[PDB]
This record gives C-alpha cells, structure tokens and sequence, in this order.
DNA sequence: CCTGGAGAATCCCGGTGCCGAGGCCGCTCAATTGGTCGTAGACAGCTCTAGCACCGCTTAAACGCACGTACGCGCTGTCCCCCGCGTTTTAACCGCCAAGGGGATTACTCCCTAGTCTCCAGGCACGTGTCAGATATATACATCCTGTGCA
DNA sequence: ACAGGATGTATATATCTGACACGTGCCTGGAGACTAGGGAGTAATCCCCTTGGCGGTTAAAACGCGGGGGACAGCGCGTACGTGCGTTTAAGCGGTGCTAGAGCTGTCTACGACCAATTGAGCGGCCTCGGCACCGGGATTCTCCAGGG
C-alpha cells in the first residue's frame, strides 16, 4: 500500500469545512489537512495496535478504538 | 445563462452540510489509508468493520472542531478566507 | 562600698540618695563581674544612672572603649538631650536613616572610631547587624528591658550574637506574663548560670536569687513626693442598643473569626465595625455620643471636670477609637494632641513637648494606651480615664504611671468605665492574676 | 445460547417511558445512552474511590457519592442530583 | 418461611439496578468495603441524569416531526444545554453532526 | 463619624503587577481594557479551584484549607502543581 | 534634553529581566485577601494554611502567563503587536474555557 | 537460624525501594492480585525516569554554574526536551519560570 | 515526636549521585522530584488496572507494566524504559 | 438607485415498501433472605501547634501627571486566486459467493500469589556544623541614541 | 554613515549566614520460610466474520474556463500608550496576645463481608407491524439581472 493520503480528496476537505462552516478556502490548505487527518489516525492507531498486541488478538476491535480515543481524551459514545 | 454570485451556493452548502448527519468522507480509500497507517505498527492486521467506521467518525469529529476554530482565527484575522497559518495557531493555541 | 557623694565629673548633677547608691551598686556590680537589672519602675529614673554608669567608667580607669545604647526611635532625641546636657565628655553619635544616610554616617563617623558611645534603635539595629558586629562591646545597655523578653525572637537571637564583656537590661516592669520571659531576661544577663528553665517553691526562691542582682525601689517608700492614686472603676450597663448589637453579634455576609477580638471593642463603640455603620457621612452631629455608653459616660463627666481642671486625661486602645475621639473632639470645638505610629516621628514628639503649656484652655489630651513612650512631661494631668483594659496589666500601668513623672506633685486619680456582662470582667480578671503574680514575685 | 451482555437498556427505556410516554428509541440512540451510563459511572465511583483514598477511609459512602457528585456536576444539575440521591437514601432507610 | 423478594430498587422507588450498581462497584476495585446506600445514592443520580437527557431529546425529536429518538437528537438536546454540554464537552457521539451556526461576518451584505 | 469601606479585593491586583505578568508573557504593548478582562478571569479561575478545595475541606469535615485540598482540586482541574505534596 | 529611552527598549528590557527570574509577581496580601473573600462566597469561617494561599498564588501566576503568551500569538496573527480583551477571548474560545 | 535479608531491589540492581512499590500497589486497589515481576518493572522504569531528569537538570545548573538544583533548573530541564515535555506538559513546576522566548516580530530592526 | 512519612528522598539522592557526584539538591526541588514519582506511579498503575479490567484478569503483571509504560510514555522514553525494566526482571529472575 | 419578473431551489404533500423496534416466551444465573462474625469507624478525651487579629517602622512599590511618538485603523488600488459551472473520466458502491483464519468457549492441571509468623535491619525523626549561595562594591564591557559632517 | 556619551549589565572579590549533608538512636515494616487454593496457561473444537474476487451502475471526482470579489500593499492621521518624575501608600517584617482546631489514643459497637439456599429478573431468540425512507408532483421562496425609475 502507498499514496492513500491523496484518496481523502479535495471535495471530501471542502465538505468537512462547509460542515465547520467555512466559505472560501485557499489552496495550500488541502496538504495542511492530510498532514494533521495522518499524525491523529497515527496516534490513536498506535494506541490501538498496543491495546491488540497486549490482548495476543490479530484482530482490532471496536473496543480498542474506543479504549485509544478515550486515553487520548476524546471519548467517543455509540460503539461500547 | 443564470449563474449564482461568488458565495451563494457555499452558503446552501454550508446549511446543508450542517443540517445533515452523514460521514463525509469515502469509505474505501479512508479503509486504505487506515490499512496503510497500521502497516507500519504491526505486520499482517485484521480490523473489524466497526472499528473503521470508529475510526472515521473520530476523524471527521476532529476536523470539523478544528476547521471551526481555524475559521475563527481567519475572522479574527479580518479575512474570509482560511489559509495554513490560521490552522497553525489553532493547534498551537489548542496545545499540539 | 563607693563614693557616697555626687561624681565630680556630673555637671548640674542632683542626683539623690537612692541614685548614688544605685551606681554605686552598679559599680560594685561591673567590680565583681555580675551583670544586673536596674528595676526603678518610673521615678527614680534610670538614664541618669546609665549614664553616670558610662561617665564612671570613662573617667575611671581606661575603658572608654565600644559602648552601645539601644534605645526606641520615641526616645533618640531625648536620650541624646540627657547625654549632652550632664555629661557632655562623651561623644555620643545618633544613628538613623535610609539606607544612604546610613552609609554615610557609618563611613564617616563610625569606622573612624571618634566617637565613644554608640545610640540606636532596634530597626536600625537589625538593618545594621553585620557592620555592628565587627565591634567588640565592651558594655551593653538595653532599655525597656521586655523588648527582650521572648527568646527565639530576631532581636535577642542578635543581641545575643553580639560579643560584649558586659551588660545591663533596663526595665520598669521586669515581669509581665509568667516566669519563662524573666528567666529568658535573665539568660541574656548571664547564659551560662541560668540554662534550666526553673509559695515555697515559688516567689521567695525568685526573691532571694534575683537579690543579689536585681535592684527595685519603690517612689512612694522613697522619694515621699507623688501623693498617692485613689482608682475607682465605675460600672455603666450598655444600653439597649448596645446589648441587641452584642447578643447579634455573639450568637453570629460579615466574616466574624475571633469571636473574642469582635465582641472586644464592641461595648467601647460599636460602630468602628465595617458594613454594620449607619448612613453615610451626612453631617458631623450626635451620633458619637449617644450611641455608646461609655460616650454618654464621659460626656456627662466632661462638664464637671471643666468647670474643674478640664485638663485630665484620654487612654483608648484602639487607633479607630482614636480617630472617632479626634473626630468628636473637633465636633465639640476642643483641641486635643496627637501621638501614634502614624504621626511624623520626629515632629510629633517635638510638638508634643510644644503643646506641653501652662495654660491651654482646649479641655481635651488625648493618648492611646500603648502610645504611650518614655517622656510626655504631662504634670498638668489630674486624672487617669481609662476606656477600656488590657489583657496586661502591666501596659495599664505604664499608660497610668506615664501621667505619674514627678513633675506631678498633685495626688493622681484613676477612673475606669466598666462593662457589665461583657469581656470587661474577664479581662479585669487576668489582669489582676498577672498584676498579683508579679506583686508577690517582685514587691513581697 | 452464546454469552450474555449486560446493558442499562431496560432501565433507560422504562425512564423514557416515564418522562414521554409515547416515544421510542433506535438501537444506536439506546448503545450511546448505555455508553453514557457507563461513563458517569465510572467518573462518580473513580472520583469517591480517590476521595477515600485521600481521608485514608477502605469503605465508599453516600458522604463519599454525594462529594464526588458536587465535584463532578456543574451547578444546578450538582442541586438536582443531591437533592434526588437523599430523598432515594431516606426511602431505603424507611422501607428497609 | 420467608417473604417474597423486593429489589432495593422498589425500596428505594428507582427505576434503576441497585443490586447490579452494588455488584460493579464490589467488583470495580473502587475500595475494599462497599456501603449500603452507596449503591442507592448512584442508581438516583444515574436516573436523574438519564431522564434529564431523554427530556430534551425527546422535545427536540418532537419539533422534528417524529416519534424515535436518535442520535443528532440526541446531540441537539447535549449541545443545547449549557450544563450537559459542559459535562459532556470531550464526548463525541456517533452520527451527530453539529450545530447550525454560521458567523454573522459571512452572511452577504 | 469617620468610617467607610477601604477598596474591592480584586483592585488588590494591580495594573503593574498585571504588566509585570504580560512581560514574563512575552508582551511588549498593553491594551488599556486588558486589565479589567484579566481581573474577570482571573476571579474565574480562583471561584472554581476554591469551589473545589472547599467542597474537599467538607467532606473532611475540617475548617481549614489545606495545600494537599488545592493540589487535589487543581489536579481534578487539569492543572498538576508539583511542590506542595 | 534629559536622556530617553524610544517607546519599546525598556519593554524588552522588563521582558528579559522577568523571563530570567523565578519569584512571584502579585502581592501577597492582596492575592490572599482576594481568595479569603472568594471563599466567603462558598462557606463561612474558613482558615487558611498559608502554604494553600501561595499554592494558589502560583497555580493563578501560571495560569495567567500562558494565557498571555496565547494572547501574544493571536495580537501577532492580527498583524498587530498590542493584545487587546478579543485576543484575550480568542485565546480562552480555542483552549476551550 | 535463617538465610542473611537481601532487599529486593538489591538482586535486581535497583536504587528504588521495591517491597514499598510492592506494598503501595496492593493498598493502591489497582487489582485483586500483583505479580513478583511488576513492582521490579515499575521501580526500574522510576528509576530510569529520575535519572533523565536529575542528569538533563545537573547540566542545566552546571550550565548556570551552582552545584544544587533547584526548581529553575528542573524547568529548564523538563522543558527543552521534547520527550520529557510531552510526558509534563500539563504540569506547572512551583517557582520554576518560564522559558526565555521573544517573538521576532517585537525584535527592533 | 512527629509521626513519620514516606517519601522517595534518598532513592532520588543516590540516583543523584549515581549520575553526578560532586551535585546537590535542594529541599523545594526534592519535593518536586517526590511529586513526579508518585504522579507517574500513579498514572502506571491505573493504567496498568484498567488494562487488566479490559482483559478480564484480576493479576497486574509485568505484561501490564509493560503496556501501560508503552501507552504513556513517548517513544525514546518508551523504547529505553522497556529495555530498563526488562533487564531489572531478567536480573531478578536470574537466581532470585 | 428601488421594483419586477424569471428561474432555480426548497418545502410541502400524498402514496408505496421494508425493515428494524417492540412485544412475547423459556430458561438460568445473579440478586434476595437469613444468620454469624470481626474489624472499621464513631465517639469522647487531651495536647499542643498553628492560625487570627493588631500595632510600629521602613521603604519599595503604586499612583497621578505630562509629553511625544509609534501604532492602530480607515481608505484606495491592483491583481491574482478562488468560485461557479459544464464535461469527461474514474472509481466507489452494491450485491453475491467462496474460503479460511482466528476469535470464542470448555475442560484440565499446576504454578504462582495471598495469608501467617518471626525477626531484624533499612529508614525516619532529631541534632549539628560547615560550606554554597546571597549580598555588597567597584571594574569592564556592551548597548542605545542622538547628534554632527558628507556622504 | 561614525563619536561620544549615558545608561544598563556582566564580572571578579570579600563577608556572612542558614540550609544541607551527615551522624545517631530506635522502631516498624520488609524478608525468609511455610501453607493452601483458585487464576491463568494450554490444548482442542467450533463457527462466524473477515478477506478476497467479480461484475454492473452511477454518483462523484478531475479538468478546464471565465470573471469578480477579496487579499494585500501602500498611505495618511490623530490618539492612546510608553517613558520618566515627584508624591503617597500600604506591603513586608518584627512583635504581641489569644484561642480554635488539627492530630493522636482508647473503647466499643454496629455495619459490611461471607456463606448457603432459593427464585424471579433479565437476557437471548423469535415473530410481527407501523414508522420511516424514498419517490414524484405541485406550491412557495430566495437570488440575480435589467431597467426605468
Ligand atoms: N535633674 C534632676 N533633679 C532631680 N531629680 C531628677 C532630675 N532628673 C531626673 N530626676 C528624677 O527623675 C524622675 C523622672 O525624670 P525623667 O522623666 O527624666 O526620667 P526617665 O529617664 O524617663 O526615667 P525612667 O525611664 O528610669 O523611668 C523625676 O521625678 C526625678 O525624681
């Protein structure tokens, strides 16, 4: 697997800050928004992996997400 | 030929986007780039579906929150338009 | 065992029986090496001994060596009057200022050495510790000898740091609490007699060993001068008001802590309180008097001292107390005088030698109760008011016998206001143990 | 049968059927309420457990759920809540 | 002999398990001793919670014209409410969306 | 009659301890309505860390206020103070 | 004639000269007496240890301080160099307060 | 007779006192039960960590030449270092200062 | 005579001198160093507890030390204090 | 510079299917009841430390004031960059099927940990003296700022 | 663009002091040695759920183009803030006096843990039906020229 950070397109970052509520949006800000979307998904994907290794699972669950975000301080309500 | 004025339909757009409730990214390359990320970690993963969309929800719910804070830094900057250095002092005031 | 005249070397120098024979105790003292307490409580007076005592031993054998006088900032100017005007050999040197006026001073008056007896103050004696040290005393004299009388305290942790062959403490009321203060007094007299801490256990043990360095006359016994003071304390119940504030108070936002301080000063004047005051200041008028028992009290008993001397007394213990008291005092078109920690030092204790006159005709001195200092020439006082009482009877007695210089040869009269039902009682109380306690240890 | 799974589900809904009487719930709704529950849960009892541990106390009590109670609730809802746990205590004390 | 069970729950008048609350704070590893009405007290402020939060839901799904509570109703009534969204300020719930807020500088002359 | 209130405890706090703290802050020009907004938020601040430390001094059933109560209570706010236990 | 200082060396300097120590900068009595009437507000007769007012006092100095230096960051993002009550708002609405 | 006492932290070459962490974690209610190899991992990784700290704020107050540390130096030291500032990073040290930084913008030019 | 107290005083000391000789310490920063023991002991142990409430076991081990220092600390710390508590088992397990 | 049409967009409204919400049933495991015991904790008594209130003196800090100067804040002009829209391409989405990996469960065994007792040595409170840090004092240096010639 | 002066600041030296490092006595908790029991390791089995392929449909993304609005720089002004000075004030340090209240001991009792028997409350599984989603058609509303006001 490689260059999967270009499959969050242009459309999907201009939906997501019409839903924050932001009108113009300049050029430079779509590489800027890869760059923060992977260093969140790599923390709480770490966390996670760590959560699986110590359970001997090969599988990650709903679970370990949750257990990761709710260290990180971003409780997440609907999944346990 | 009719045609809207420069900021009419960002604003349709805008009430639509706030009035509905689904993830607004697409699955299968957000499922990759998960896949991807976990490469690195630990070799020859296996996720649950719900884990996934887990994952995609806290994203999306992360970067709405900081769009919404770097489009008050561009207002307090007395612009419209956001650009990286507002999205800089957002992290940095937010504590990254 | 010395001299049983005056020294030739004391200029206008009448000094009496009992002050020749109390240097030639001292003297007898300094011989067999026993530093003591000169306990004259007011009229015998002590500077003219000290300094006799200094006089002695420069015109004696060769010792005119570092002498240090310590002396509060109340009594500077008047101790450097007595020096100059019996004994005007020595060259005394007054210490005092900022930190520049003190740097000069030290650098061109105290490091040359010219100087032969060394006056300051406490303050200026913890803010000049270091540069003092380096000195080696040769005699010691502390006035007001309680400042003292806590171990562990900054002063006396220095004063015992300094090196000094000899030493002398000063004082009119040598007890005032308990035992361990005097045996803290007398462990900076001699450390290595008095290590341990300790009526046939008591009293007659503490006579006979403070006899053999400890001195104290009593004036009635010796000079014969100062008629005696007939004290009456009249007991005023507090009005109606006045019991519903202290019953509101008591049994209760206002932050009420010490229940003892609140309910103190509350049957002195109830309205020094803060958010429980009447309406703003509309006019200056009768609100003071009437409001309070011991106002009407000594406003029913003003006009007959008018009609009479009109030239008594005014002892409070609170400096609020002092200012509404200012405040009637301008009210009811008298003139008074001021002395508090607030007034100009320097000017205040000139202006009040200034306002000391024959013939005033404003009716009215009014004084707090620790106020006052050593001097206040105040012969033309008749009676002592007091408003309220101390927890120590021994700052009433000073504030009573501060009125008592010989310079009064009229009987004194004490007059106190007393509170029924109240903290008065209780406070009257202690004071009377504390007061017994030292009468038995010390006069008996 | 496989393994049995606790949940506030029933209690929730018997609650939603006393404040309206004729409304309902969807699963997502009633797993975000039990996430909920479990939640305030664990932030009351983690909250009495330091609060014994800090008076050097080994038993949680009502004194210890009502001081983790006004620690964690703000305001008017902290007023409401102990106001609603003594009125429950009294009952248990009376009808025990 | 002996009389027919009643739940602490009917003792108390609660809608909620006070012997399940009892058991989970036993075997939570919260202290080594569990009181009696410990358990009473947390089942009243569990339910107290719980039916100020399905108040407001179901008054917002109610000017939603329906008749089920989901979860952007749900987010509704948490982010309408200053006091549940101050307790609820880190939470993030699943298909909730946001709030209609569009800043006044945005909106066309 | 001489007797009036003295001040408000939160002018205690002055302007030039507030520039004093803008300068460790990094701050070279001041506003003049800086001062009035750091005073509403500093009392925002105390109400809430005291709110706390009290409500821990209660249920210890003491009178007095204790470091080891504000450090628990700032501890509850997010903000660990290391020094005082 | 007098020498001056222009309008911002001697703000530097205080910049430097308080980055460099390390004491307190409010006054202690009136930081106590601040919080002793705050406390009035939640209960009555309350003492103090005075290690709890200065842990206070430390706990406000920190707080105070970092939310000058967010303040700071948001004035230069404005493209200004004075920090104004909406800097300090805009600092407060991004941390979350 | 019995064999001569050598501490734990003694046989696994420790300057950290692993009965006490034995004895805290058991009255902690961290857990019904705790192994033999747990307070050893825990006392060896406090160690680790206070050695960091102690080496990073012994250089820093051998940098402003005083041979004891105090809670400056301990700043200094936590802060400048990323790891150890991620670690404390919502932890206020008392009478500790603040890191010497001027914005280049104020600099005069 | 006071009552006693434990502290973290001469471990902390002879780790001082182990890392640099001729060093001293002061009383305000030996309280501060006391504190930071105990609050990462803290933070350790509870994550330590809650991952074994995770796994459904009621023995902390040195499986969970290991994973709760791997989720807390950040990476050089993580890897290095790994190798640290490693080593000090093998050690002890070596004859003891 | 305000109206008035066009023209998209949105809302409203009726009808059709579907699938998840709500009810019901059987079963079993967790909560209740009853009885016993041993320790945590409540309560009273006593000690002595630390907190509260006040005064006196010194001096650093705060406060009020005057002057000028950068600095914030409107205004204007340029132009470039982003938005709105039509078109083409690409890949997500959806349904279906097949296959195996790995999660989940159960039974069995044994090894590690808790619980006790004994005793002894590490660690803590207390006391003490000396040295590192604080302070003062006079160089030496560095930095700012304005003024004068001649760039 | 430099000279010189006037601030301020870092450095080197001498004194003094109070806090730290060390020592000593004592005692309470940790180590050494034993027991027993249940918690976790291990093996084996089942089945479900994840991955992987595959084809068709269609929405969504990529691409290009034109134009208008907003960013950004420049300029001017007039005002509010920094700087320095002289006056006032109250903070900080030292003392005093007192007492509440925190902290430790002793004693007993009532409350929670524990165990056994019992039973009904809740959970999984199942069926069914009304609320919701979608759809298309018509009515209302917002936006943008263009034009005669
Ligand atoms: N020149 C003098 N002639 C006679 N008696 C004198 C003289 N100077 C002092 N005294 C005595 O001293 C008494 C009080 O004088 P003064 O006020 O100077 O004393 P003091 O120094 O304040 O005393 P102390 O501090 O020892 O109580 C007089 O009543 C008198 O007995």
């Amino acid at each position: 697997l490689r260059d999967n950070i270009q499959g969050i397109t242009k459309p999907a970052i201009r939906r997501l800050a019409r839903r924050g509520g932001v009108k113009r949006i300049s050029g430079l800000i779509y590489e800027e928004t890869r760059g923060v979307l992977k260093v969140f998904l790599e923390n709480v994907i770490r966390d996670a992996v760590t959560y699986t290794e110590h359970a001997k699972r090969k599988t990650v669950t709903a679970m370990d997400v949750v257990y990761a975000l709710k260290r990180q301080g971003r409780t997440l309500y609907g999944f346990g | 030929p009719h045609r809207y004025r420069p900021g009419t339909v960002a604003l349709r757009e805008i009430r639509r986007y706030q009035k509905s409730t689904e993830l607004l990214i697409r699955k299968l390359p957000f499922q990759r780039l998960v896949r991807e990320i976990a490469q690195d970690f630990k070799t020859d993963l296996r996720f649950q579906s719900s884990a996934v969309m887990a994952l995609q929800e806290a994203s999306e719910a992360y970067l709405v929150g900081l769009f919404e804070d770097t489009n008050l830094c561009a207002i307090h900057a007395k612009r419209v338009t956001i650009m990286p250095k507002d999205i800089q002092l957002a992290r940095r005031i937010r504590g990254e | 065992t010395r001299f049983e005249d005056s020294p030739s070397y004391v200029k206008w120098g009448k000094l009496r029986d009992y002050q020749v024979r109390g240097l030639n105790w001292l003297i007898s003292l300094y011989e067999n090496g026993i530093n003591g307490i000169l306990a004259d409580e007011m009229g015998l007076g002590k500077t003219l001994q000290t300094i006799s005592l200094l006089g002695y031993m420069k015109h004696y054998r060769n010792i005119p060596g570092p002498h240090m006088v310590l002396v509060p900032k109340s009594t500077l100017h008047n101790w450097m009057s007595e020096f100059k005007r019996w004994v005007p050999t020595l060259r005394s040197v007054c210490l005092i200022g900022d930190k520049e006026q003190r740097a000069a001073f030290v650098r061109d008056v105290l490091l040359p050495g010219e100087w032969d007896v060394c006056v300051t103050s406490y303050e200026m004696l913890i803010k000049e510790k270091s540069v003092f040290k380096k000195f080696n005393w040769r005699y010691l004299v502390i006035d007001e000898a309680h400042r003292i009388k806590n171990e562990k305290s900054k002063l006396s942790e220095i004063v015992r740091e300094f090196k000094t062959t000899n030493r002398l403490l000063l004082t009119g009321t040598p007890l005032q609490n308990n035992l361990h203060e005097l045996w803290s007094l007398l462990n900076f007299l001699l450390p290595d007699v008095f290590n341990s801490a300790d009526d046939q256990k008591l009293v007659e043990r503490l006579h006979m060993v403070l006899r053999p360095f400890l001195l104290r006359r009593i004036k009635a016994d010796v000079e014969k001068s100062l008629p005696p003071k007939k004290e009456v304390k009249i007991y005023v119940g507090l009005s109606k008001m006045q019991r519903e504030w202290y019953t509101r108070i008591l049994m209760k936002k206002m932050r009420l802590l010490n229940i003892l301080m609140q309910l103190r000063k509350c049957c002195n004047h109830p309205y020094l309180f803060d958010g429980a005051e009447p309406g703003p200041p509309y006019t200056t008028d009768m609100h003071l008097v009437t409001n309070s028992g011991k106002m009407v009290v000594l406003d029913k008993l003003l006009p007959k001292l008018k009609e009479q001397g009109s030239r008594v007394l005014i002892f409070s213990q609170m400096t609020r107390v002092l200012d509404i008291l200012e405040d009637y005092c301008m009210w009811r078109n008298y003139e008074y005088c001021r002395l508090d920690g607030q007034t100009p030092h320097d000017e205040r204790q000139d202006s009040i030698n200034a306002y000391n006159e024959p013939n005033s005709t404003k009716f009215v001195f009014m004084l707090s109760t620790r106020a006052g200092g050593l001097g206040i020439n105040l012969a033309t006082a008749d009676v002592v008011i007091l408003y309220d009482s101390d927890w120590n009877p021994q700052v009433d007695l000073q504030a009573m016998d501060r009125a008592h210089r010989i310079g009064q040869t009229k009987t004194v009269r004490v007059f106190r206001f007393i509170t029924d039902n109240t903290v008065e009682e209780r406070i009257v109380e202690r004071a009377e143990m504390k007061l017994r306690l030292d009468s038995i240890v010390i006069q008996q | 049968r496989k393994t049995r799974k606790e949940s506030y589900a029933i209690y929730v809904y018997k609650v939603l059927k006393q404040v309206h009487p004729d409304t309902g719930i969807s699963s997502k709704a009633m797993s975000i309420m039990n996430s909920f529950v479990n939640d305030v849960f664990e932030r009351i009892a983690g909250e009495a457990s330091r609060l014994a541990h800090y008076n050097k106390r080994s038993t949680i009590t009502s004194r210890e759920i009502q001081t983790a109670v006004r620690l964690l609730l703000p305001g008017e809802l902290a007023k409401h809540a102990v106001s609603e746990g003594t009125k429950a205590v009294t009952k248990y004390t009376s009808a025990k | 002999t002996r009389a027919k069970a009643k739940t602490r729950s009917s003792r108390a008048g609660l809608q909620f398990p006070v012997g399940r609350v009892h058991r989970l704070l036993r075997k939570g590893n919260y202290a080594e001793r569990v009181g009696a009405g410990a358990p009473v007290y947390l089942a009243a402020v569990l339910e107290y919670l719980t039916a100020e939060i399905l108040e407001l839901a179901g008054n917002a799904a109610r000017d939603n014209k329906k008749t089920r509570i989901i979860p952007r109703h749900l987010q509704l009534a948490v982010r309408n409410d200053e006091e549940l969204n101050k307790l609820l300020g880190r939470v993030t719930i699943a298909q909730g969306g946001v709030l209609p807020n569009i800043q006044s500088v945005l909106l066309p002359k």
